């Protein structure tokens, strides 16, 4: 047989949890090619790129899943993320703070951390002022 | 908590 788009997602989380991340990566690559319209297949690989430290590829997919789903907290949030460490600061401070409100909107019990990389990234900032 | 965004789905 062959193992379905969430199978595959599902084997990519185990493999990013087991820190084998450029496994994970093709995991969610073969899932993308089964069903290319599910946002957090390209989230999560998104998330495999940051761990990898490649930043361009890690955008890539966080402007994917933002495309598939313009609310997407977690996409925010990433693509926050990924700006922070490419020392985009005024990008990151922007995306993590539509993150914030659209959690807000959308009532989600998700908690303190989303405003933790966004007091962390503002404050980041003002070293390399 | 990593984990927690890698299984949220919403
Ligand atoms: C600490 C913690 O549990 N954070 C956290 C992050 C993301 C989410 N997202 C979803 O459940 C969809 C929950 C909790």
């Amino acid at each position: 047989k062959s193992p379905s788009a969430q199978e595959l997602k599902e084997q990519g989380n185990r493999l990013f949890v087991g820190r084998k991340y450029p496994e994970a990566a093709a995991c969610y690559g073969r899932a993308i090619t089964r069903n290319p319209l599910v946002a957090v297949y390209y989230t999560n690989r998104a998330l495999c790129y940051l761990k990898m430290q490649q930043h361009e590829q890690a955008l890539a997919d966080c402007r994917r899943a933002l495309e598939l789903d313009g609310q997407s907290v977690k996409a925010h949030f990433f693509l926050g993320q990924c700006q922070l460490e490419m020392e985009s600061y005024d990008e990151a401070i922007a995306n993590l703070q539509r993150a914030y409100s659209l959690a807000k909107e959308q009532r989600l019990n998700f908690g303190d951390d989303i405003p933790s990389a966004l007091r962390i990234a503002k404050k980041k900032r003002w070293n390399s002022i | 908590c990593w984990e927690a965004w890698l299984l949220c789905e919403t």
